[PDB]
């Protein structure tokens, strides 16, 4: 019974490679997201400094 | 019909479509499970 088992538990793993894939795609976009974030904050802060340094 | 009276027993077979079936049946796969069919219903007819 427990070889049978093993037999299903391949199947098991073959689709909790899908999920796990999935949520490593979904944290890769919440990574990159927050990336861009970072980058427009800075766009606008250096836009800042260049007035600062004007003044 | 009609037969004789009392040393003639007659028994009617039928000949038509029928249907009959046994249950529990066990059945051993190549993985040594065992794995128990409910029920297996065989359809059969007779020709006349």
């Amino acid at each position: 019974e427990l070889m049978e088992a093993e037999k299903t538990k391949l199947l098991i793993a073959a689709q909790k490679q899908k999920v796990v894939e999935k949520e490593a795609e979904t944290e890769r976009k919440k990574a990159v997201i927050e990336a861009e974030k970072i980058a427009q904050v800075a766009k606008i802060r250096f836009q800042q400094k260049v007035m600062e340094k004007e003044t | 019909h009609l037969m004789l009276p009392f040393i003639t027993s007659y028994k009617s077979v039928q000949t038509t479509l029928q249907t009959d079936e046994v249950k529990n049946v066990p059945c051993g796969t190549s993985g040594g499970v065992m794995i128990y069919f409910d029920r297996i219903e065989v359809v059969n007819f007779l020709v006349p």
